[PDB]
RNA sequence: CUUUAAUGUUUGAUGUUCUAACGUUGACCCGUAAUCCGGGUUGCGGACAGUGUCUGGUGGGUAGUUUGACUGGGGCGGUCUCCUCCUAAAGAGUAACGGAGGAGCACGAAGGUUGGCUAAUCCUGGUCGGACAUCAGGAGGUUAGUGCAAUGGCAUAAGCCAGCUUGACUGCGAGCGUGACGGCGCGAGCAGGUGCGAAAGCAGGUCAUAGUGAUCCGGUGGUUCUGAAUGGAAGGGCCAUC
RNA sequence: GUUUAUUAAAAACACAGCACUGUGCAAACACGAAAGUGGACGUAUACGGUGUGACGCCUGCCCGGUGCCGGGAGGUUAAU
RNA sequence: AGGACCGAACCGACUAAUGUUGAAAAAUUAGCGGAUGACUUGUGGCUGGGGGUGAAAGGCCAAUCAAACCGGGAGAUAGCU
RNA sequence: UUUUGUAUAAUGGGUCAGCGACUUAUAUUCUGUAGCAAGGUUAACCGAAUAGGGGAGCCGAAGGGAAACCGAGUCUUAACU
């Protein structure tokens, strides 16, 4: 799709790929908090005492979705 | 999946349609059928639509 | 209508139709009620003031229903095609 | 242990009105997923290879053909 | 008090000269093109309550 | 008409000033024998502050509530709808956290019809060539093939080629099958218009069984069926569809 | 020194001492639908919140995350 | 001089026995800690229910406290006995 | 009483006497009986007031269709064997 960035080019050059930069950032936080709450699942599970609360954040992971990455056509 | 809906209008002048399923990626071109239309009572062509 | 959780039956079929304000007030007329009316006219303020129709009703019609004897001039009404024959038949009259 | 567990409902083949039944038109006569009985004189085939009565009368079974196929027939009676 | 008729299933059933109900065929809202015209067509008219289900909408439609 | 300057002309933005709204929990006088309150004089701020309606943000400070079922106790793991085989005791059906596998599609041809055709695997002979390509004979017989898992089927081929085409069509439907119902499935034949074939005829999708979700709410198109005094219209209804 | 009156008196709470942070006074903060009160007839050597807890030697690296503070150029953005 | 020392009144409650339909709905007996201080006590006031007060235990608020007592909604609802 | 099942060591009851749990109102449907019968019946109210007036109105004798509309037919369909 077309986004309308103001500015000539070279105030463009900055937002355009820095926009990329901090959604690759954000997307990498999620990938990277799933991946601890699944220390959490995949340790204390079976647990009689902590399954509730594995399974609370086992179904936290289920709602995250992160956003999908598209390649840039300037190849 | 990858077959998407469209529908076949009439030629005829007539507001009829059929409806059918069609992949777009192997074939980008539209579909033309002599179908019956039930408003005129004859056999015309149906030019993809949608 | 409680099936223990599943769905109703007034709620797994899809709701149809309207409801005419027209209907309310148009009434047939039974071809043994011009026997009942007057003198032999029957028409709206005849027929409602009998009590063979309602108070409200403004479009009557009369449909073969009974057995007509006394020659009736029906003057402003919907007679059916039926209807028509067995009146003209005892001599009556039917006009607008 | 596990990863079973899966079956589909019944699909109530067979055959329905037995030889020397007296049919009606268009009756179901037998249930079938391949062809295991053909259709022989006055009896159909649908597209699920169901055969079906075309004429009332009694039914009757054959085993007419070159393979010693079983075929279903009926008889105007 | 006078019953309360069930609002919802007065619009969906209506009474016949026999005591029956007739009702409309369900399927036939959306996603119209999976469907053969066949399994359409047979769905249009109007369908009678069966059996038994008739005594469940009996309860619901007191007075119509 | 274009572009332009000057006056006025109505308005917006900013910046300095001003007192007159407003504030004063600065000072003095009176009600008054009263660190409250009101009035008066004055000084300082001054259209800022603050309050009312509307609005964007923040808001466990606070309030209402939710947080599935089966289960060889409960939790974890597994499962929840559909298709194929066995258990299923030679009609139909039949359970377990019993044993094994699949689906959420595909195709404008991979559908219709007319014409034609028949495989796997082996032996022998033959340039590259080889255990195995392509070819010529013989044995064999469907042990091959089927868009997709398994079962049943298929030579009149439902498997393999080519020509023409859109019946993958509209309104119906005697009579049956299967479900507690909602529903799902098979169907000769009738009416109107097509396709293939000389014609008899075949054609209402595909060898069959999975490839799918009701109602409410709303979107698009057609249709006077209705249209809250009347003529319209908005809004409903019906048909097709998302 | 205080604490679970009535099964726990303790290593828990408090404490003097230390640090950060807010507050220029009609102070911040609190009880109040508001007027008003406390803070205080106190004025930053004062007052409130948080953590640690005499005294001695000390308190290392990380501002990416979440808070808080500052910036105003640019993007997005409500009522009107 | 001292939130100093030993120790009666006074304030508390660390150990054991008895008591447990008790003399007592937390006491008696023998020992025990503080006892000029952040102490103790008499009389009268003030703070009240999602509120008070709390050297902080969810403690105390009339033998009742993870939300007092009385009356009202009220014959709340109870697929449970 | 509750259960697949109780002498059950599963629940309840110390005994007597008195009290203690499917009712009332208005609507709808079915059966019995009584009245009238293609008709049946009033409500409020008036009334020297269980009489008599009151037929506003309700149910039934006609159905089909979403509806206009048609009518012993009607809807679907261009039309139905
Ligand atoms: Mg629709
Ligand atoms: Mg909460
Ligand atoms: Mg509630
Ligand atoms: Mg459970
Ligand atoms: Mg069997
Ligand atoms: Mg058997
Ligand atoms: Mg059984
Ligand atoms: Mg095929
Ligand atoms: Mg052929
Ligand atoms: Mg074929
Ligand atoms: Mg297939
Ligand atoms: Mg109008
Ligand atoms: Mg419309
Ligand atoms: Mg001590
Ligand atoms: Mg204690
Ligand atoms: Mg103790
Ligand atoms: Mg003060
Ligand atoms: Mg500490
Ligand atoms: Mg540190
Ligand atoms: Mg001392
Ligand atoms: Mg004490
Ligand atoms: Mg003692
Ligand atoms: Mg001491
Ligand atoms: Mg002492
Ligand atoms: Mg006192
Ligand atoms: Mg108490
Ligand atoms: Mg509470
Ligand atoms: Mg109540
Ligand atoms: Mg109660
Ligand atoms: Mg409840
Ligand atoms: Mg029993
Ligand atoms: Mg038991
Ligand atoms: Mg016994
Ligand atoms: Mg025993
Ligand atoms: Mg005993
Ligand atoms: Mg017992
Ligand atoms: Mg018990
Ligand atoms: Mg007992
Ligand atoms: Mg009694
Ligand atoms: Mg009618």
């Amino acid at each position: 799709e077309l986004r309308v960035y103001p500015g000539n080019y070279d105030e463009y050059m900055t937002a355009a790929t820095q926009a990329r930069e901090r959604l690759l950032a954000d997307n990498a936080k999620k990938k990277a908090q799933i991946a601890e709450l699944q220390s959490f699942v995949s340790r204390f599970s079976a647990n009689a005492s902590k399954s509730r609360q594995a399974t609370s954040r086992a179904r936290q992971i289920d709602k995250i979705k992160l956003e999908e990455v598209k390649a840039s056509s300037r190849q | 999946g990858i077959r998407e809906k469209i529908k076949l209008v009439s030629s005829a002048g007539t507001g009829h349609f059929y409806t059918t399923t069609k992949n777009k990626r192997t074939k980008p071109e539209k579909l033309e059928l002599k179908k019956f239309d039930p408003v005129v009572r004859q056999h015309v062509i149906y030019k993809e639509a949608k | 209508g409680f099936e223990g959780g599943q769905m109703p039956l007034y709620r797994r079929l899809p709701k149809f139709g309207f409801t005419s304000r027209k209907a309310a007030i148009t009434a047939e007329i039974r071809l043994s009620d011009l026997a009942k009316v007057e003198g032999g006219v029957v028409d709206l303020n005849t027929l409602k003031a009998a009590n063979i129709i309602g108070i409200q009703i403004e479009f009557a019609k009369v449909i073969l229903a009974g057995e007509v004897t006394t020659p009736v001039t029906v003057r402003g009404l919907r007679v059916t095609k039926g209807a028509r024959a067995a009146i003209e038949a005892a001599g009556g009259k039917i006009e607008e | 242990s596990t990863r079973n567990g899966r079956d589909s409902e019944a699909k109530r083949l067979g055959v329905k009105r037995f030889g020397g039944e007296s049919v009606l038109a268009g009756s179901i006569i037998v249930r079938q997923r391949g062809t295991k009985f053909h259709a022989g004189a006055n009896v159909g085939c649908g597209r699920d290879h169901t055969l079906f009565a075309k004429a009332d009368g009694k039914v009757k079974f054959e085993v007419k053909g070159p393979k010693n196929r079983k075929f279903i027939s009926i008889e105007a009676e | 008090p006078k019953i309360k008729t069930v609002r919802g299933a007065a619009k969906r059933f209506k009474k016949t000269g026999k005591g029956g109900f007739k009702h409309k065929h369900a399927n036939l809202r959306h996603i119209l093109t999976k469907k053969a015209t066949k399994r359409k067509r047979h769905l249009r008219p109007k369908a009678m309550v069966s059996k038994g289900d008739l005594g469940l909408v009996i309860a619901c439609l007191p007075y119509a």
